[PDB]
């Protein structure tokens, strides 16, 4: 369990994105800090990351939220969000689906070449797929669980 | 949640304290390692108790080494686990880590063992070319290697380091997807304190590698000259500052080699070090905002200086030419001479203003 | 005289400022030239420049115009653009013309200090016209020619 | 057309084919030449059959080279008709192509013929400045030219690069007018792996001479100073360093030649790795700004601390100056020099932060 | 305010002349040492009237410089009372304070003392590894740290400075913050005059090097190669521009210590003049844009050129192909390489061009 | 008007004319002296007569080179007073002037004069620090400071410049009033050309500084040393690089002061030539262009294929681990390693690509 | 006393302020000086520096003013100024006033923790008026008086 | 004859420029990729280099039309588009024709010099239209057949 000192600590970093004090995270918090590392973000990008991760549905990080996702950022790597990264890679369009075609055509051709047979077990498999287009639950759920 | 986060930093606090003890350990075998080299040259013969009590507390040292490296690293191993959702410890093993393990066993391995082992060693002297055989103990192949284990410092280093384990620092390096690795770490070191990291480095290069210069030379070596302390401090010094060797020149192999890795240390830490001093010489914008004023607050004055004293030249010259009876030729051609010059020095300091007018944005 | 290839230099000298096919060098193809030299000189400065050249009005510089203010430039410093140039040194205003006093300050207090009574006859022999502004032409012609 | 682009490759083809059974038969003379060398020193005297034998195989070697060579010109003219829409080969011959054809087959025909020519060799000791005279055979004099057919290495290099072969690179490299030459790919491996091409050129320099350095010294080295490979080494590696020679001065001019073409290699190599060296111990930006970011959060909290230190001592020294019964002039003057430091910290701390502002944009 | 800052402006001009005659008494017990330490050697023995006179002369110098350097740290303290509103010179007795003006006290304390003293020296010959035992005189280790009184030159230059005592620059620096003490000005001095204060710091340290060199060198030097003045100012020369000893290696540790001092100094000093020098080796603003405009001119009539001969050439290939009846062919030949010729001249020149496009922006 | 301008110009080319001659009696004056030194050591004595016909001519070319330049400055006087409207040549004399024509006659005048004058030379040999002594003649002392005249190169270079003559660059440039002397063009001459500028300087310093060398020490080496000339080119080559002397030490202050200048100016040539090699080996703004669009498609294609293995592995450890009848749990264990190094590639690529984009504006 | 010399120092000290000879340094003038010094400093900034310096409240600087403030600036440092600037690390705000709970948190939690009752009796003190907020009058007076 | 391989390589290469699946490079593909090679074309620019390499007049390049560029474009140099070059070097103002007057003074004074007899006599043998301006196709057919 954490003791007064690391919870000081997590505290602390909190507050280097809530500087008004308010006990939470907005978008503009974020967008100044993320500006001030110099990396200019748009509207769209802002409010993706501050989803993802705020369960309660403000729209706004809690501590609570922090410390959830400092758990995750705390480690050298994390293999939700670099297979949500490897997802968006072929997901150029932006509508977070994958075409069935385009997916095949990407298992056979960039990667180790899986085989027609292995490709149609998988694409059955995607139960997200929704008659085609697979969406980023499918590989979620795939790994995680 | 609140379990999850402290077993990590439990886990990274057994880890560092696994270092501590590794670097205690290890820096215990190369002190006593000292010792004796230091010693069984003088005080002690090969075959004496000291030297076999010495050395038996090496090995011990050396076992108790070895173990905390091995289960520092079932601590990496089990944090790993933790870290990437693994279940099965034999997922970090990847031919890598292995190899890694074994170097460092290997490293950390090295010392010399209990007994009187001697072996023949045949060199040739430095600028006369004439043979020496020895008979020198095997003790010093295996005491000279036992400074490799000075990469314990950086471990100890990387693992006590603010950045590495503190969640601001974390929280924001996740943003610009940083790598909070050593190299990432020594690049900081050399950004905030570079000429304090090339001083400590240098000095204990400097120890080092004399020392070590030294116990190689001290075999073949019967008048005084590379086995002196003080004289392979120079040697070092002077190879390291690419100046060259004097009379000083290592009669073995193993000398010539510390030479020449001081050398090429030297090469580049002296480039280092001297880009460091340019960068302390040099003005800080503010100061040279203010220098610029000042400078051009003269520039100016001498401007006007220099104006005043043309148009003056320009009347006396017409003053004496005409408005006197009897026109005084030396004068004219003084005053002329005179215009002359104030005509260049007013042309020297506008170049001069312009200059400064150009480096001022 | 001047042999035909000298002329040839001096009319390459006054193509490349004479970009177009005419024989005049307006107030813009000096602009050009000089702000492909790095400066950024004003329409006044243009004008003001071309003044100093333009013989015979026009309000261009000829090709004998050029010859003319070549003769200046070829050698490695003039007399009367540096005693024009110490003029506007003191002519901060920009009218042209030096007020009496200001003379007697700029040559009593800094310079070489000269005498009250040289002072004195100094400005009274500049002033030929006795209006007691000193102007450009009377300092040029103060040294003759 | 779906015709010309098949001929060019098909043309492309024959010419790397080419290339690279002259770069195989050119080392094998080199190598040949090498083993020989060693061996007629030791094994085997330049009269009896092995010697024979082995440079028999590097005459034929080298006639084989050569018509690798010319065969490879005349298919180069063939491309150059193919490409500049010319009928007639003449029109390649420009006084260039052919002397530089006449210079390749000069270099790549020297070799040590068969035979056993031998000739006098004085040279003058050093250190003791005695002479020496020897009675050297030819074939050194051919044998240490063969190291020119490393240009070999180069054309390979050249013809094998995806730069100089890739549709798409010269697509792209049409619109810039790049001109695909050896000088365009050596710059771009220069610029990708500065460290990596720096590295292996010095490795090959540093055998090559040292050997050279021993094939040339031998002949008048009856000492084992410069005639042993080791030394030679250690003598490469200290004059490519510029700490200089130590009692290792060479006996001959080409032992001499070898070591000054070493120093000026030496020379400039040092610095173009010191630059890549400063280049690697340079931040990334990001980590620029994630760096900038914390120190910043640092200098804040000092701030405050400072502040916070004054505003303590301004209220100390007013508390015990007009506020106790008896005033303690001990405590209200270290509370006052405590005061004058608390402010010297204010300063500086708002200082740093003013320039770490300064470099922040 | 008349008052207040008349108060300064006097503390001001009292402590600047009590600098005057501190540099002043030290530098003449500096160069009654020199007289002294040659004139011993010589002309009289230590025993001598002449030797206890000047060591006489040099303590009483020496007693004047202590109660110098403390009048003026009293006016030091004085002033400091002044500025910081404070009534109680206790307050700026801080441990550093203190510190450093013991240590200024111990530096200018060493000299000479008047006696007849004399200790066992031996060192180790160079090159031939000999010993060499003399009695030295302990005036020599007395003498050699008295070069440390140079700091009051630093002190003098900052006290004379325009920067720290004028005030317009003091108006103007409190805008900025600026900190005027002594490491500004001598970043002002390496800003403005770099090759002067680089010159003058070689030729002083030249000089005092190789004086320190041949008096620590004469006890153990009989041969007249380092007691030699000019050979130790070819060996000071030689160790700060790292060519190295020639056989000018120094017998004595103190030899040793100057020449490592020396090549120290030397390797940051050459570096930073080959800096200057480049810099100076660099056009000004204006001299690029013109250079850079006479050049385009150029490129544009090269271009002109080239075109010119490309259509020249064409022509004339197509007139000797299809408009003579007798088709010469080798002047069609010709004509082809001209024309082959003239395109890459075009390509050439126009790449120069854009490259020069490139750099005028 | 077509008198003036045209009067300019004939000065300009008569001291044009004037110049030419002057470095054509210097140079020959030079290498007559050259001959003589030569022949003198051996073919004929300093008594006989071609050693008298020789320095004759000499003398005759010293007294017709002093002729010159004093003309030279008389047309340099006209000059100025068709200039700076000047009717009195005394304005023209400023003791700069006088000074400078001065220290040009002293300079031209030297040589070796007719006669047979000897000295006593006393010199102490390196190494062995052996005194010896030798009855030379005094025109070494007289033929040395002969080289010397070579400033007369750059007379005739600046008045051979176009930049210095032409119209429209005079005309260019009082536009942004550069001042065209003699630094101008060397500064010119250093942006345009500085390899081949720095080559010449370099080859023709060695060439003389050998000589020199070589005719200082051919005194007291008898030997075959540094009296040697192909060892005085090696040792001037390893003090310019600055390795050091070898067994190469003058035993002359000629010899020593030589080395000592030739160290100096390598010190800063070979800094300017390695800066001129950096700036070589880098890529065109174009070729950057060109090889950041390649490496971009590059990466892309990495990214792609990091990610595809990415996703592979992820379907095939759900695939051996659910949806099958039994778990071997070594290919899942397999699978489960390669998908942690597929994500270690896709981050380490993604990290590549935003370097490049960084670097990319 | 001010001699000559030491005046006509002063004068041209202010006169590198005083571009015109109006006897006085308005705002305009400061702020291109300062401009000129690599500083952007606001109307507000300059208005502020303005003050604190005229004795005589004309709005603008005047001789014997900059006479007063060259006083304490010739110095190395000023314990007023500097008393000011930790005043104003601690004034978040533009208001003149800290709060009596801010000033307990600034002294008890960040710098050298002082004691609960000192903290208590130095905000008692420091209030002379019973406002419980701390003007910058009452820190000044703490130390000068 | 090309392989696979060799159609694989020359359509990745126009696959470079053919950002949309349009099939053919849109005339706004190449300028993108100009503008990404640190270019700023114009839109005459763009239509000229979009245009010449065109047979079927669409304004795009097709992948056959692209075949047929690096033809000549894998060369190391090619003679046509330099000849191209030379002639717009003279083709001020981009007027498409030379004047017989300019191009024999090109032809006299510039470069290498022909004779008269020769000058006027290319004028004579070129321009087979009789308009007496030389066209850019007369330099084509010169060279070629
Ligand atoms: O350094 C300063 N010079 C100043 C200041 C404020 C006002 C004026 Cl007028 C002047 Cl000249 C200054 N800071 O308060
Ligand atoms: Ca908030
Ligand atoms: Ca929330
Ligand atoms: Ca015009
Ligand atoms: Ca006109
Ligand atoms: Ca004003
Ligand atoms: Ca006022
Ligand atoms: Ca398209
Ligand atoms: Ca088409
Ligand atoms: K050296
Ligand atoms: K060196």
């Amino acid at each position: 369990q954490l003791t007064e000192e690391q919870i000081a600590e997590f505290k602390e970093a909190f507050s280097l994105f809530d500087k008004d004090g308010d006990g939470t995270i907005t978008t503009k918090e974020l967008g100044t800090v993320m500006r001030s590392l110099g990396q200019n973000p748009t509207e769209a990008e802002l409010q993706d990351m501050i989803n993802e991760v705020d369960a309660d549905g403000n729209g706004t990080i809690d501590f609570p939220e922090f410390l959830t996702m400092m758990a995750r950022k705390m480690k050298d790597t994390d293999s939700e969000e670099e297979i949500r990264e490897a997802f968006r890679v072929f997901d150029k369009d932006g509508n977070g689906y994958i075409s069935a075609a385009e997916l095949r055509h990407v298992m056979t051709n960039l990667g180790e070449k899986l085989t027609d047979e292995e490709v149609d077990e998988m694409i059955r498999e995607a139960d997200i797929d929704g008659d085609g287009q697979v969406n980023y639950e499918e590989f979620v759920q795939m790994m995680t669980a | 949640i609140g379990y999850k986060l402290g077993h990590r930093r439990a886990l990274f606090e057994k880890r560092k304290r696994l270092s501590d003890y590794a670097l205690i350990f290890g820096m215990f075998g190369i002190v006593v390692m000292v010792i004796e080299t230091e010693l069984s040259w003088g005080a002690y013969d090969k075959a004496s108790l000291y030297s076999l009590a010495l050395k038996c507390l090496i090995s011990l040292s050396t076992i108790i080494l070895l173990g905390l490296i091995i289960v520092y690293h079932a601590r990496e191993i089990q944090l790993f686990m933790v870290d990437n959702g693994a279940d099965d410890w034999r997922i970090a093993m990847t031919y890598e880590r292995i190899f890694f393990i074994c170097l460092e066993i290997l490293v950390c391995a090295i010392h010399p063992i209990p007994g009187n082992y001697t072996f023949t060693w045949t060199a040739r002297l430095a600028f006369s070319y004439a043979p020496s055989t020895t008979t020198a103990d095997v003790d010093i192949i295996l005491s000279i290697p036992m400074f490799l284990r000075l990469y314990l410092i950086a471990r100890v280093m990387l693992l006590h380091s603010k950045l590495f384990t503190d969640a601001s620092s974390r929280s924001i390096g996740a943003l610009n997807k940083i790598n909070f690795n050593t190299r990432f770490v020594m690049k900081t070191l050399m950004t905030i304190c570079p000429g304090t990291v090339l001083l400590v480095f240098s000095i204990s290069l400097w120890i080092i590698a004399a020392w070590t210069v030294r116990a190689c030379e001290r075999y073949h070596d019967q008048q005084d000259v590379t086995s002196n302390f003080l004289g392979a401090m120079w040697l070092i010094s002077i190879t390291f500052l690419s100046i060259g060797y004097g009379d000083m020149v290592p009669n073995t192999y193993c000398g010539k080699g510390v030479c020449l890795l001081t050398g090429i240390m030297g090469a580049g830490c002296t480039a280092l070090v001297v880009a460091v001093v340019a960068r302390k010489l040099e003005l800080t914008k503010a100061e040279k905002h203010v220098h610029n004023f000042m400078m051009d607050t003269q520039l100016t004055k001498r401007v006007k200086n220099a104006a005043a004293n043309v148009l003056r030249e320009t009347w006396l010259i017409y003053k004496n030419t005409k408005l006197v009876k009897k026109i005084d030729h030396a004068k004219v051609r003084k005053h002329q001479r005179k215009f002359l010059q104030a005509i260049h020095q007013l042309r020297s300091v506008k170049m001069e203003q312009r200059k400064l007018n150009d480096q001022a944005n």
